[PDB]
């Protein structure tokens, strides 16, 4: 028993393993949009960066966990497991792609939509079309984004983001993509991370 | 059809290797020369004179602070901090009511200080825990009985006021000092204001605002505190004006997200290496592409600023980036075709047999690489029309470069290595620069015995940020002692 008991190990391990990067990367990222809060009593400084509360790490890198198991024992029981690019530097790049973008979702302000569309397609796409070309983990993630989008889309309804103005559309057009983004992302690292043994 | 091109350049570059690494080295220095060092007069402190006057740079207030201490007998009896400071109020407030009503003839004749005194009510939503602190009707002038809402009958009628002005100190070290501090101006503990028995100085600091100034206004007051003050005291010095500087900080937290970019680069580095340190060779072998792609992106930068085509964008927040998109496997597909070859001599005939073969390949990834770049800049949104550019330019720089000095120090690498030393020193030189360019990141970092601060927080209260602006300050003294 002392073997499936080393699996299962390996199994939770890795999972961990990556909450624990969840985590990291949402922090981070929460604390990219630099708000001016003048107010006063000022904010001391890990308040600034543990932010919000303990609602949101945990639950992030939970969705991190689901998706590193998911995304590889889906090809072990369907068909055959990934081999395209998965060696970690491809890994990384992925990774930086995805910091850069969520760091492009506020500092630009666009013309159109069609350059929204136009340019926003072609990347998401891509971003498919170099580190993991499984029409699984695409059909996957897009599914994915598309629910994550219509939680918080149906839960702020009760209200947990706290915005409301002409500025609706900014989730209606620029958030799945992140998400679809993390999903491929976790894959590729979950891969990357079973297949050591 | 074309790799009789790349087969004349192996020929070409072990043949003159050492003047293409004098080239490529050299317009390395001419790119990362300018960045790591590079009709307003002076922004910054420009002291002139209290005759004179200022910059003429509006968003510009000036303030003006009054310093007044109360003495007693070294033997008195009593000695408590409320009736010691009461009395110095009891003048405190007749000054205010006279400064606030001064009766005078100034530029228009019989005015007061209302008539350019900074008047606005833009009381922002944090001000509850003080609604009752801060002027609102239409004056901006500070004094410690402005707790009391200009009433001096409730100061000098109420019980107690030593835990009240307490009530709002939260704690110790704070970078946001307090409104007791201020409205008492004099640091209790910079100044020296202690409940201590035959030694005590309590002192009130006055605070006042203005647009323009007009001495004709000031110098005919002080006429009045002439005779209201008479102290003791030589304090006259003559014209000097100071212009405080506005420096605006940026936290830490703002800061970490940058930093993490970086280090997730280096594991970049680590990674594509280890593919090389599987084939016999040494470590600076590795060494040898990391500093050129570099190399090229800092020398792009070097290329797309001076042109002056970069007025919105620094490298230490994007140079990472392009490490990230173009990549180095763009110069291993080739090293490994290199030493996958056979073992023959003259490797000018091996690298012509191995990087002729993969000439072809490079060229398509290029031009992939291309296509995707034009697109972006095909588009007409105008930052990433910016970095578009950027990319364009260091992967030309890689390529027309790539060939010329990582291919030259491979050739002279299995020369001493199948027989048996300016490569490696000049390697590394080069790593040097790179680690210096790296270091260089820092193009995106980027009366006084007063306190560091809480000179911009009275306008961060108020929509108002004076990080751009100067401030200047005059003073002017009024004592009092008896038994
Ligand atoms: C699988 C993994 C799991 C984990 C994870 O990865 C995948 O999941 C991801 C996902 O989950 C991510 C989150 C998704 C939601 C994101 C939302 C985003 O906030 C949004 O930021 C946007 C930036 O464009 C908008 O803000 C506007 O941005 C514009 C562009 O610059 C501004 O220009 C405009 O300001 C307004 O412009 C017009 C003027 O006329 C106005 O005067 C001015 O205000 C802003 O809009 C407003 O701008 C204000 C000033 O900047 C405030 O920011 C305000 O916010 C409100 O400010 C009030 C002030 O009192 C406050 O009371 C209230 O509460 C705030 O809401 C904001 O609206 C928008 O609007 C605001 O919401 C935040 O940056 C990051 C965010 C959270 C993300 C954090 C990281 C994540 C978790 C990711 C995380 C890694
Ligand atoms: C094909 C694939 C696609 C994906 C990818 O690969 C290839 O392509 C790449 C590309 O996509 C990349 C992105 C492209 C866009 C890039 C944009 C860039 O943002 C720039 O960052 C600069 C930093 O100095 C400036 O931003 C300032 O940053 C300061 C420091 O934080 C702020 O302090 C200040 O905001 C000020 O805060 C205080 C307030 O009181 C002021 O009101 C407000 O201004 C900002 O400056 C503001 O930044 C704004 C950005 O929109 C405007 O520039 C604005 O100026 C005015 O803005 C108005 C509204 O826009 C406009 O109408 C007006 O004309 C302008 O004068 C300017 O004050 C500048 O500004 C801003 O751009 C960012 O660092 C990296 C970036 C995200 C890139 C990340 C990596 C990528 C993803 C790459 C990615 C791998
Ligand atoms: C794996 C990845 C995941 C992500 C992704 O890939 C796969 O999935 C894809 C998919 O998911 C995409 C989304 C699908 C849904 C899309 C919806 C779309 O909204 C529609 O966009 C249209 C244009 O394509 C029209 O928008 C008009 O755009 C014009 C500018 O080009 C405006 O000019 C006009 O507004 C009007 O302009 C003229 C003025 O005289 C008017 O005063 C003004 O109103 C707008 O149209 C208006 O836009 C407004 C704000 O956007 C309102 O929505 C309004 O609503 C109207 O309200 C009326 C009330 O009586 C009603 O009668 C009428 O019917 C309604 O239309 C609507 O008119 C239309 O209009 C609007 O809706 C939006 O642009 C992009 C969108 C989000 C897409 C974003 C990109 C995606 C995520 C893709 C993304 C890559
Ligand atoms: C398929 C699965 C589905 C599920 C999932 O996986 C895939 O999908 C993912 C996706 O879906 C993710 C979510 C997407 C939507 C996200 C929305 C985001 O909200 C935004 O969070 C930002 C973080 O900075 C800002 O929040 C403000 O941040 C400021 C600092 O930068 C604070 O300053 C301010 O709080 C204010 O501080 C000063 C005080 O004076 C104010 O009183 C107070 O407001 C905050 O804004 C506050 O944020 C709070 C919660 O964080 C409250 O909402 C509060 O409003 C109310 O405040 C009341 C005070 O009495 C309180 O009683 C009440 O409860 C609150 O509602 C609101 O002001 C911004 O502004 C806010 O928009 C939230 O952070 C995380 C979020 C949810 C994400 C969490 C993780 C997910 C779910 C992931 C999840 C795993
Ligand atoms: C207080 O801040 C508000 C909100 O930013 C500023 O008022 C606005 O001015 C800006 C453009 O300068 C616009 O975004 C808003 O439309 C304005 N809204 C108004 C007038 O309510 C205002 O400038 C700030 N007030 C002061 C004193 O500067």
């Amino acid at each position: 028993i002392s073997s499936v008991t080393s699996q299962s190990v390996n199994l939770m391990i890795r999972g961990v393993v990556l909450f624990f990067i969840g985590v990291f990367l949402a922090l981070v990222l929460n604390l990219l949009q630099i708000q001016r809060n003048v107010t006063l009593f000022p904010p001391d400084v890990i308040a600034s960066i543990f932010s919000s509360a303990w609602w949101v790490p945990p639950c992030c890198g939970t969705a991190s966990a689901v998706i590193g198991l998911l995304y590889p024992s889906i090809d072990r029981h369907l068909g055959e497991p990934h081999k395209f690019k998965r060696e970690w530097s491809s890994v990384m790049r992925c990774v930086a792609v995805f910091v850069g973008i969520n760091h492009a979702s506020a500092k630009v302000d666009f013309d159109n939509n069609i350059q929204l569309s136009l340019t926003l397609a072609a990347l998401s796409i891509g971003l498919w079309w170099t580190f993991d070309r499984s029409r699984s983990g695409f059909g996957l993630g897009v599914g994915i984004a598309f629910l994550a989008t219509v939680v918080t889309q149906l839960l702020v309804y009760n209200g947990v983001y706290q915005y409301t103005s002409p500025d609706f559309l900014y989730v209606r057009s620029w958030l799945p993509c992140i998400f679809f983004a993390g999903g491929i992302t976790m894959g590729n690292i979950g891969r990357q991370l079973a297949m050591y043994e | 059809k074309i790799s009789r091109a790349f087969y004349n350049h192996g020929l070409l570059c072990a043949s003159y290797p050492i003047p293409i690494i004098l080239f490529t080295g050299f317009c390395i220095l001419a790119c990362c020369y300018p960045l790591l060092k590079l009709v307003d007069s002076d922004r910054k402190q420009g002291e002139p004179t209290e005759q004179p006057e200022w910059y003429v740079g509006a968003p510009v207030a000036y303030v003006q602070q009054i310093f007044v201490k109360s003495s007693v007998f070294p033997w008195h009896k009593n000695l408590l901090a409320v009736d010691v400071f009461r009395s110095p109020l009891s003048r405190a407030f007749q000054l205010v009511e006279e400064i606030r009503n001064h009766v005078l003839r100034d530029s228009s004749g019989i005015r007061s200080l209302e008539e350019l005194c900074l008047q606005v009510t833009d009381l922002l939503p944090g001000l509850r825990k003080l609604r009752n602190l801060l002027p609102e009707h239409g004056c901006l002038l500070l004094s410690p009985g402005n707790f009391w809402q200009n009433d001096w009958e409730r100061f000098h009628a109420d019980p107690d006021i030593i835990g009240t002005i307490h009530q709002h100190e939260p704690k110790t070290l704070q970078t946001s000092a307090t409104l007791k501090d201020l409205l008492f101006g004099v640091p209790g503990k910079y100044s020296g204001v202690s409940l201590y028995t035959r030694k005590r100085m309590v002192s009130y600091t006055i605070t006042l605002v203005f647009q323009h100034y007009h001495a004709k206004f000031l110098g005919s007051l002080r006429a009045r505190l002439m005779l209201l003050h008479p102290s003791p005291n030589c304090s006259l010095r003559a014209e000097s004006l100071v212009h405080v500087h506005f420096k605006e900080e940026i936290g830490v937290a703002e800061l970490i997200p940058l930093v993490t970019t970086y280090i997730i680069l280096f594991a970049y580095i680590y990674f594509s290496t280890r593919k090389i340190d599987m084939v016999k060779s040494k470590w600076g072998l590795a060494l040898a592409a990391v500093v050129t792609v570099l190399s090229s992106l800092l020398m792009s930068v070097g290329l797309c600023t001076l042109f002056g085509l970069t007025p919105t964008l620094n490298g230490g927040e994007i140079f990472p980036y392009l490490v990230v998109v173009i990549g180095l496997e763009n110069v291993l597909v080739l090293t490994k075709s290199v030493v996958s070859t056979p073992v023959d001599l003259e490797v000018k005939l091996r690298i012509a047999q191995g990087l002729s073969s993969e000439s072809w390949s490079i060229m398509k990834n290029m031009a992939t690489e291309l296509g995707i770049i034009l697109i972006g800049y095909f588009t007409l949104v105008p930052a990433i029309q910016e970095f578009c550019l950027f990319a364009v330019v260091g992967l030309v720089s890689d390529f027309f470069l790539q060939m010329l000095f990582f291919t030259t120090v491979l050739s002279i690498d299995i020369r001493r290595m199948e027989l048996a030393r300016l490569a490696q020193r000049l390697i590394m030189a080069g790593t040097v620069v790179w680690i210096g360019i790296l270091v260089y990141t820092d193009p995106a970092g980027l009366w006084r015995k007063l306190s560091f601060r809480h000179w911009p927080t009275l306008f961060s209260y108020y929509n108002i940020t004076l990080a751009k602006r100067y401030i200047s300050l005059l003073p002017v003294i009024p004592v009092t002692l008896r038994l």
